[PDB]
């Protein structure tokens, strides 16, 4: 251990001595974080390999036996930094990341066990916070000898030495110190390497300042260490202890959230607002794939920003942002489109169901068959809260909680009174309906309504409803057909978009950060007269659709339709980053739903 | 209208202040220059100790026709006596040349060659010195009250960099306090 | 005054009932309002309404933010309480009420509020997390001049 | 009269200037000899510079050293003056509030440079043009004045002698006001008692209580 | 409903203080709100319209009623209120612009405020006239010194003494002054601090 103490000196050396010209980065970082009460430091393994190779060669060999030692010195480092003596100072956390070298999950077996592995995968579900020991002490049940154990990481049962026997010790719970542990359940990336099979989930565990760092269902990178423990031959459960974890780009986001700030954003986000093309250049962000369909193309944008959400007392609150329908003949690009749309969302879930992929479209509470006691299992809508709703096959959605969609879209909630739990839980999720209409183009010579299940009311529940009609028509094709062979090889259209990147167009991983950005600032609002304009526009929309109904035609319009078009205003306005909205500003939102009014006229 | 800073001096500026202090050098050279605030000199003896202002020495060191002496205060074994005094005096800040942090960066940028083993040594000692001194500062900051302040020995860089925080705050203190009557 | 926050600080309504009947209602068709009708009023008008009547025009009940509730609430763990949630203009204000109404104790308390606050606020000198959200505007700006001082200082410190 | 004391007190004036609470007298008695002195060798240097073209059919070191000396010294007075011009604007009304009054010490030739008084009233005047043609039309009668009402307030501000600033104490001692224990000085604060002081000790407090000591040159800032 | 209308405006004044504060500094003031202040103005004229009317009414049937005495002590306050709001709005709106003057003209050879301060039309004409008149005034500070100053120039301390500046898509050369340094795209130099100060603010020069 004095060998380990020489290693201790080696790391104290490592910190005090190291230089990037000229400040000692970790050293600054310490006194920086001690007032953060971070009590942790993120160290490049490359500044380490650059400092002394030796210590890594032995670190990479049995890091488990060293990582705590590495901390016992830097926790001492704070002692020689934080304050001078001649409290209480918590035992440090360390989080180390490195560029390293990526390894795929399916190939992880034996071998590399008990070493470092950088890798990504994606988390499925977060385990509840579980607190674990840091310090504990004990008096003897018989001789009353006072023991003090420092419980360190990374099982180990309590030592019995002062009948006395066999092991007469019970924890002094009053004086003990503690830490949280996460128990990540995380899954391999969707792309590799499923081969034919199902995606694996390998279990890992956070602690301290690592906890709650990562959302359920977001792409992430963990480094950690591959290890095993029994957990009822020898057949012990595979797992990875976690150091250090870093979000895949960004992800940051959560919570409240982040910028941070990198000032060039405000300017670059304001210049966007000074670009008259910005609304439309967002439209040109959405489909490098899809040439044309500019209408619905303008329709996607306004959703993601979030629309008006105003909470006015009493508890009455109106939703945002809205709903959209991609229903139309196959060839619409709407699934390809949607597979753009979800990748655009900062946080969302792609549902072609039924519900996705295996998800109860609404959270279905299911008993833990072990230790009984129903617990809510989460849901696609639930996890997608404050994010996009993706729906295919909406012709086929679960009929019982189809209504929970009929509800959650509107009341921004789902009430579960089932079993024990009565909690009404938030889905503020904004739906985009991509289903294929009954019989394709055959509902066009028929009543276009009742197309969606057996009721027209679903349309009212939705907002921006759009029927995409592609006739086989000339030259609108020959140009997109021309667009095609370019799109494929050699991405002759995907190069042509990179000079529009330099000339005009957005990068769209940017578009995430844009829509994340302007959704966290307070809700935009129209001046009075555009609203009264919504009044004389709609009095004629409604007038028109009673007069249209002079033929006794069954149908379509509501008073949530006018309001629907309202939210589109604050959407398109939230583009502007402006607390107000101009008359014409609102007006192209009007022309934007105006096609849906003729969808009512067809 | 300066806008910035404005009351406090920019570190960028305060360096321009200290750059006006006297120091000794070891000339390579043997008109006048006339100048203004210089006085000296007649052709100045090469390879001998001589007193000049800093910035001139900076520039001629940039032509390497001079060599700047390490201040006799700046040495390893010396920093030890001072930092030790610092640990055994939890309240007082001990004693310093006062333009020093600036002097440190200034010399290390160029004058680096003239010292014997400043490298990987003093920058650490002064990082730590500035450290324990910084905690002595920050810990002294709980006595902050109107209207009295003893910062005693504290460097102009040290002070100015934190100037807005005590100044601006203390006004919010005194104002309200006497305002009570 | 010519700092936006000065006209902005009087933009706060205080509970006040008038000691007199006031024909020519300041707000709609009283036209007078009977004596002791409770009303929230901006300080810019109210401030003098005590100074002139020797009985004043207005009674001026204690504000909701100075309640024993809040006054000891801050006394418990000053760092944690969110000042942005309360007004947010407080030190920019409480100073005004402590002038106008001329109290002596709450001062000695409040000063300590700002003190502890600053004890923490300095600790952010080094280059948030939840904290940055919850600061008062002057408590937000002290951060500007303080921090930016350092933010320049380090950038000088190296190249 | 020492050319070095000129710049010593030039920095004294400058350093005191930006840190200062409010505008203080314009040191023309010494600056004058300066603003001439600058042009003296500003002209001289070019004679020996173009005179260096006379050897052209070696030592440029003191050449550009001397050149440098100028811009380095010329920049000095810039922040000094500009800061004053700002504080003038900031105080433009109060300057007139002291100006129209008889007592005690006024702008005159005494506080402001000639360019400073010119800039002062030309600025406040054109300010009046801009404020009058735009928001005073539109100018109800009691509102016709831009000044004290009274309350609140306005500018007035900022004769704040109360403000806090960092200082460093010095004087060419009798060893006057020196009471010990090692060193001077008093005097006691408005609402409190004496501290007191030593030159080696930097003591931060109200600008009022210490102001005389700036006037006395008994303390650096 | 009363003196509130100005509070929207001073709030906007807060945000526009923030647009210069960090900021980062591009200045570009949003606009003079001509409409809203005039709403205020129709009520500020309305207020003294009511008050002048009451000044008639106090003389007849009110008979210096202790309450009739109030509204002069009352409505006039909102007059001061508006005044405060408008004043400080404009003192902001001007201090920012005077700052926008000092920094750049701008600098040689300013040689004009034309196209400088891109707001142009957007900045209200009373302020346009004012501002350009004010830098007309600052030109007289270029008259007073006789330094030479270069108050607009030489903001930051010198060092040392020679730097390498690179030109960005700039020609050039305007270099008739002193000597002709032949500005070309992608052209850098090694030169003293002196000549830098003008084309570094003129945008032509870059690297320090
Ligand atoms: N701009 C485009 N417009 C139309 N088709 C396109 C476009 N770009 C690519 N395509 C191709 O045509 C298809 C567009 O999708 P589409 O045929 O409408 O199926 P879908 O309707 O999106 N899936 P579904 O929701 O089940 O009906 C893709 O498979 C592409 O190969």
């Amino acid at each position: 251990d004095d060998d380990n103490t020489e290693i201790i000196k080696s790391f104290k050396n490592f910190i005090l001595e190291f230089r990037l010209d000229s400040q000692f980065i970790y050293r600054d970082q310490l006194r920086n974080n001690i007032l953060v009460k971070n009590y942790s430091l993120t160290v490049n393994m490359e500044h380490l390999i650059g400092y002394n190779e030796d210590i890594y060669k032995k670190l990479s060999d049995e890091p488990s036996d060293i990582i705590p030692l590495f901390e016992t010195a830097i926790t001492q480092v704070a002692k020689r930094i934080s304050i001078l003596s001649r409290n209480s100072l918590p035992t440090f956390q360390l989080i180390l990341n490195s560029n390293a070298n990526q390894i795929p999950l399916r190939d992880l077996d034996s071998e590399h066990v008990s070493k470092i592995v950088r890798l990504s995968g994606i988390i499925i579900s977060t385990s509840v916070l579980s607190s674990r020991a840091t310090y504990l002490s004990i008096m003897c049940r018989n001789c009353r000898h006072t023991t003090s154990i420092t419980i360190n990481n990374f099982t180990v049962s309590l030592p019995r030495s002062c009948n006395c026997g066999p092991d007469p010790y019970i924890i002094i719970h009053e004086s003990s110190k503690f830490i949280d542990q996460q128990f990540l359940k995380l899954q391999e990336i969707p792309e590799l390497v499923p081969v034919g099979e199902m995606p694996r989930n390998l279990t890992m565990t956070c602690d301290r300042y690592l906890t709650n760092k990562v959302i359920p269902g977001t792409r992430v990178t963990i480094v950690g260490i591959y290890s095993i423990y029994n957990s009822k031959v020898a057949i012990r459960t595979p797992y990875i202890k976690i150091l250090g974890i870093q979000s895949d780009v960004e992800t940051s986001s959560i919570w409240n959230s982040v910028t941070m700030f990198t000032e060039e954003e405000e300017e670059e986000f304001l210049q966007l607002s000074r670009n008259p093309k910005l609304y439309e250049i967002l439209t040109n962000s959405i489909a490098p794939s899809i040439f044309g369909n500019e209408d619905i193309k303008k329709a996607i944008v306004c959703l993601l920003m979030g629309g008006s959400k105003k909470i006015l007392p009493d508890g009455m609150r109106l939703r945002g942002d809205i709903n959209v329908l991609l229903l139309g003949d196959p060839g619409t690009a709407k699934s390809q489109l949607l597979k753009f749309v979800e990748k655009v969302s900062p946080i969302a879930v792609y549902t072609s169901g039924k519900g996705s992929s295996a998800a109860g479209l609404t959270a279905s509470v299911q008993r833990d068959p072990m230790t009984r006691e129903f617990y809510l299992e989460g849901g696609a809508m639930v996890l997608a809260d404050g994010g996009v709703v993706c729906i295919d096959e909406f012709d086929k959605m679960r009929d019982e909680d189809r209504v929970a969609i009929h509800e959650a879209m509107e009341q921004q909630t789902i009430s579960i009174a089932k079993a024990g739990i009565t909690t009404v839980l938030n889905s503020r999720t904004s739906v985009l309906a991509a289903a294929n209409p009954i019989y394709g183009r055959y509902d066009d010579l028929k009543s276009p309504g009742d197309n969606i299940d057996f009721q027209t009311t679903i349309l009212s529940r939705f907002d921006m409803i759009f029927i995409v009609k592609d006739d086989h028509n000339e030259e609108r094709d020959i140009s997109i057909a021309n667009h095609v062979i370019n799109i494929h090889t050699g991405n002759a259209n995907a190069m042509q978009n990179q000079q529009e990147e330099n000339g005009s167009e957005i990068s769209i991983e940017k578009m995430k950060r844009y829509i994340t950005y302007c959704r966290l600032k307070c809700a935009p609002r129209l001046s009075p007269q555009a609203a009264e304009k919504l009044s004389s526009n709609f009095v004629t929309i409604r007038k028109q659709l009673l007069i249209n109904e002079l033929e006794s035609t069954e149908r379509p319009i509501t008073i949530r339709q006018l309001e629907a078009i309202i939210r589109i205003t604050e959407s398109l306005a939230k583009l502007e980053l402006s607390p107000i909205a101009q008359e014409r500003h609102v007006d192209e939102a009007i022309r934007l739903f105006q096609a849906s009014t003729m969808d009512a006229a067809s | 209208l300066p806008a910035h800073l404005q009351q406090t001096f920019s570190p960028e500026e305060i360096q321009f202040i200290v750059e006006n202090e006297p120091i000794k050098i070891f000339p390579r050279i043997t008109w006048q220059l006339i100048t203004t605030d210089d006085k000296a000199l007649n052709n100045m003896v090469a390879m001998r100790s001589t007193e000049v202002v800093l910035w001139i020495a900076l520039l001629l060191k940039q032509q390497s026709k001079c060599s700047i002496v390490a201040p006799q205060w700046l040495t390893t074994k010396e920093l030890d006596r001072k930092i030790q005094y610092e640990k055994t005096h939890p309240d007082r800040f001990s004693e310093l040349p006062w333009n020093w942090l600036v002097l440190a960066r200034i010399l290390f940028n160029k004058a680096k060659d003239d010292f014997h083993d400043p490298i990987h040594e003093l920058r650490g000692k002064i990082q730590d010195l500035r450290e324990i001194r910084q905690i002595k500062v920050l810990k002294g900051l709980k006595y902050l009250n109107e209207s009295h302040l003893q910062l005693d020995n504290l460097s102009l860089l040290e002070i100015n960099e934190l100037r807005p925080f005590i100044t601006e705050i203390m006004d919010k203190l005194r104002e309200i306090h006497t305002a009570s009557l | 005054y010519y700092d936006i926050d000065d006209v902005l600080a009087d933009g706060t309504e205080f509970p006040c009932k008038f000691q007199y009947d006031i024909p020519g209602l300041g707000y709609n068709p009283g036209r007078p309002i009977t004596k002791n009708t409770k009303l929230s009023l901006p300080l810019w008008l109210a401030r003098i309404l005590a100074i002139v009547g020797p009985v004043p025009f207005v009674e001026l009940l204690p504000p909701d933010m100075f309640s024993t509730k809040v006054m000891n609430a801050i006394k418990t763990d000053p760092v944690a309480l969110d000042l942005h949630s309360i007004n947010s203009h407080f030190f920019s204000l409480a100073i005004k009420w402590i002038m106008l109404f001329s109290e002596k104790e709450l001062a000695n308390v409040v000063s300590e509020l700002l003190l502890q606050r600053a004890q923490e606020l300095n600790h952010h000198a080094s280059s948030t997390s939840t904290f940055l959200l919850k600061l008062e505007e002057m408590e937000k700006e002290i951060y500007k001049k303080s921090h930016e001082s350092y933010k320049d200082t380090k950038r000088w410190m190296f190249k | 009269v020492s050319p070095q004391q000129d710049f010593s007190d030039l920095m004294k004036s400058w350093k005191n200037e930006r840190c200062s609470p409010e505008l203080l007298p314009y040191p023309h008695q010494l600056m004058k000899r300066l603003l001439n002195r600058i042009s003296m060798q500003s002209q001289l240097i070019e004679n020996i510079s173009m005179g260096f073209l006379d050897m052209q059919n070696e030592s440029k070191l003191p050449l550009l050293c001397m050149e440098t000396e100028l811009e380095r010294l010329k920049f000095v007075i810039r922040s000094y003056i500009r800061c004053r011009l700002s504080k003038i604007d900031k105080f433009s009304l109060y300057l007139r509030q002291l100006n129209e009054d008889e007592n005690s010490l006024i702008s005159l030739t005494d506080l402001l440079s000639k360019d400073e008084i010119k800039y002062h009233d030309t600025h406040s005047l054109i300010w009046l043009k801009l404020v009058n043609d735009s928001i005073l039309k539109y100018m109800p009668e009691e509102l016709q004045a831009i000044n004290d009402t009274e309350g609140s307030v306005n500018m007035i501000d900022e004769p704040d002698w109360n403000k806090f600033v960092f200082i460093h104490v010095n004087g060419p001692p009798d060893g006057e006001n020196e009471f010990g224990k090692p060193c001077y000085t008093v005097t006691i604060p408005d609402l409190k008692e004496e501290v007191e002081l030593t030159i080696g000790s930097i003591y931060v407090m109200r600008y009022e209580v210490i102001r005389d000591l700036l006037r006395d040159d008994k303390v650096a800032l | 409903m009363y003196g509130d209308l100005g509070n929207k405006l001073v709030l906007e004044a807060k945000r526009t203080k923030q647009l210069y504060a960090r900021s980062n500094q591009d200045v570009n003031l949003p606009m003079y709100h001509e409409d809203i202040i005039r709403n205020i103005l129709k009520e500020v004229s309305n207020l003294r319209k009511n008050t002048e009317y009451l000044k008639e009414q106090q003389q007849l049937g009110m008979l210096d009623d202790k309450v009739a005495k109030c509204q002069y002590f009352v409505t006039l306050l909102c007059m001061e209120r508006n005044k405060r709001c408008l004043l400080a709005y404009q003192r902001l709106r001007t201090d920012i612009l005077d700052s926008m003057a000092w920094n750049n003209n701008g600098l040689d050879l300013m040689s004009s405020i034309t196209f400088s301060q891109q707001d142009t039309n957007n900045l209200s004409h009373q302020e346009q006239e004012y501002l350009k008149e004010y830098c007309d005034l600052i030109t007289d500070l270029k008259s007073g010194d006789l330094v030479d100053i270069d108050l607009s120039g030489s903001l930051v301390p010198p060092s040392d003494v020679f730097i390498d500046v690179r030109v960005l898509k700039d020609a050039g050369e305007i270099q008739t002054e002193y000597g002709v340094f032949n500005l070309i795209k992608d052209s850098q130099f090694f030169v003293r601090q002196s000549d830098v100060e003008r084309l570094i603010q003129q945008g032509y020069l870059q690297k320090i």
